[PDB]
């Protein structure tokens, strides 16, 4: 597949790794109205949104993947008052499709695929049926790119981590588990954080740990900084904790409430 | 509108616009133009594209997001996109390579090309779709036309490979296995292209040049004419191409039984115990598993010896066109 193996000079590698500090900085604009736990909610709920959007479409895991790193960069820059986020998630998956050689979704299932969705898998937070039309998208598409640079290969941790557990020998009795954690990290900050290949081999110990597998020797005769893994390995196992507390139907409507919304022209 | 009215209007106070930045009043060499800053401060030539339809297309999309990863001195360099937000126009900006392969060998056609000139320009084609290839992209389209060539300035005589029409006719320079039906693109179908182009370069005209939905009967003729008809040896696999049969039935062997490269390049004068020659008929290689690599032919011996290619494909010499 196209550009892998570039990473090291990547746009993905060398524009957007971000820094944490200047992550949260650009985010205390937003936690005027939300809290903390309810910000981390709502990153929970629009990634949800658009694998229930992939999922629909049939997209493959990885064009939901660069969807939600699309959604994640923006959101990283500007205010979720900027652009309504139900408007910027279907758009982000619409825009990966194209990048990822899979199709341009046509317009009227993509905005069928918006509607149906919202309405069977989250009347608890939206009851008003999705209102955009397909210019909006368009509109969006492009305020979408030019927020990016024209950013658009992303690196996933899906390709390393099937290297790393075809090389354990493996495949049959983690590959499924460490895969399943590797989409749960979308839930976090993670993928605008660290190289992709560090939240495969995050996953995979968590994985171990979960199946009992001792792979203590191999993970020790690894070139990489364990410091960086165990950081990841802890918001990996923080964010089970924060699903086990968190009740997403109940709480989802009033948390949107809470959101900045955009100011009309004056 | 729905979204936030100071994030709109902030966002559009610094928008840089092309009509802005640059003026390309006429010279309209999509449609692409050259391009001066308005600015001043910059002597340099840069060529504009506006992409095609409105938005963002497939093609489009794919253009963008691999010339913004795609990072070497023979592949033309993106330096800037330009989002026209009123007519949702996208706008590429290139430096301008003064010359290309096409006009080159139509100048050399028309005064009828130096050995170490030649060997300089398929030594960086070589070294540019390496590079595409070791990443996975393939050009799909390579043809004298799609190779630039920069002329005075901080890069002379330096190749940069385009594609200039990716978004979508002549068939002079596709690979036989394409015109027998098969289903996709590879590395060996570019490799076979630039055998073409060595070819022409090295004459001055097109090898497989013919008259003007995969199968084109005149063009797998003008081909065997050239090449000789490909013994079941030479491509034991031909017979798994979809149009196998409809080959079978138009094609006899015996029509072209005193047909071979060697005779072919022997009437332009080109030695068939020359390093060239021997590199061409491993690029020129009729089934597509026995066509060497990029990486293969850039350590050809052919390259070693004197002349050595330059990175001024000019270099040793001066620019007339
Ligand atoms: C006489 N001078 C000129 O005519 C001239 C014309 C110019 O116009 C251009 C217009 C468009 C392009 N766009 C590409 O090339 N897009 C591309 C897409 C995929 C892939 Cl894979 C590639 C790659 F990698 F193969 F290179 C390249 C390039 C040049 C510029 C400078 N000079």
């Amino acid at each position: 597949k196209a550009m892998a193996g570039n990473f090291w000079q990547s746009s993905h590698y060398l524009q957007w790794i971000l820094d944490k500090q200047d992550l949260l900085k650009e985010r205390q604009k937003d936690l005027k109205f939300l809290s903390e736990e309810e910000y981390w909610k709502l990153q929970i709920f629009f990634t949800n949104v658009i694998q229930a959007l992939g999922e629909h479409l049939k997209l493959r895991q990885q064009v939901i993947a660069t969807a939600t790193v699309y959604f994640k960069r923006f959101y990283a820059r500007y205010s979720l008052k900027s652009i309504d986020p139900v408007l910027m998630a279907p758009t982000c998956v619409f825009l990966a499709s194209k990048v990822e050689e899979f199709g341009v979704v046509s317009n009227t299932r993509l905005i069928a695929a918006a509607t149906s969705v919202l309405k069977t898998r989250f009347s608890y937070a939206f009851p008003k049926e999705f209102p955009y039309r397909m210019n909006h998208i368009l509109e969006c598409e492009f305020y979408l790119l030019e927020l990016m640079d024209c950013c658009l290969i992303v690196y996933h941790p899906y390709r390393p981590l099937l290297q790393y557990v075809q090389d354990m020998g493996q495949e049959d009795m983690l590959l499924p588990l460490a895969w399943r954690i590797v989409n749960d990290t979308y839930r976090t900050d993670l993928c605008l954080l660290y190289p992709p290949f560090m939240i495969a081999l995050a996953c995979l110990h968590v994985a171990c740990v979960v199946q009992q597998k001792d792979a203590r020797q191999w993970f020790a005769e690894l070139s990489v900084d364990m410091e960086k893994i165990l950081e990841i390995i802890r918001v990996i196992l923080k964010l089970y904790e924060q699903w086990k507390n968190f009740d997403e139907r109940k709480e989802m409507a009033t948390i949107l409430s809470k959101m900045p919304k955009p100011k009309p022209p004056p | 509108d729905k979204m936030d009215y100071d994030f709109k209007v902030k966002l559009s106070s610094e928008r840089e616009r092309v009509e802005d930045l640059f003026e390309y009043e006429g010279c309209k060499v999509g449609h692409v133009y050259k391009a001066k800053r308005k600015d001043g401060k910059d002597d340099k030539d840069y060529a504009l594209k506006q992409i095609e339809g409105t938005g963002i297309s497939m093609s489009a999309c794919r253009e963008i997001a691999l010339l913004r990863e795609l990072k070497h001195p023979n592949v033309i360099s993106l330096q800037k996109v330009f989002l026209s937000h009123a007519d949702r126009k996208v706008w590429l900006l290139f430096d301008y390579a003064e010359h290309d392969l096409w006009h080159i060998i139509k100048f050399h056609r028309a005064s009828k090309l130096p050995r170490g000139m030649v060997k300089s320009l398929l030594y960086q084609i070589l070294d540019g779709i390496h590079y595409l290839h070791a990443n996975w992209v393939l050009h799909r389209d390579l043809k004298p036309a799609n190779i630039l060539v920069m002329g005075e300035g901080p890069e002379r005589g330096r190749v940069k490979i385009a594609d200039m029409g990716f978004a979508r006719v002549t068939f002079w320079y596709r690979a036989p296995e394409l015109l027998l039906g098969a289903r996709h693109y590879t590395k060996a179908i570019d490799i076979w292209a630039i055998g073409c182009i060595f070819a022409e370069l090295l004459t001055s005209e097109p090898i497989f040049h013919c008259r003007q939905n995969p199968y084109h009967h005149d063009q797998l003729d003008r081909i065997f004419n050239v090449m000789g008809f490909p013994a079941d040896k030479d491509w034991e696999d031909i017979k798994k191409m979809p149009e196998h049969s409809t080959l079978m039935k138009d094609f006899r062997r015996n029509t072209y039984t005193n047909c071979s490269l060697i005779k072919y390049m022997e009437k332009h004068k080109v030695k068939p115990d020359s390093k060239a020659f021997h590199l061409l008929q491993k690029l020129l290689t009729m089934d597509p598993i026995k066509r060497i690599t990029s990486e293969q032919a850039m350590q050809d011996p052919y390259f070693l010896e004197d002349p050595l290619p330059t990175s001024d494909v000019f270099a040793g010499c001066q620019i007339p066109y």
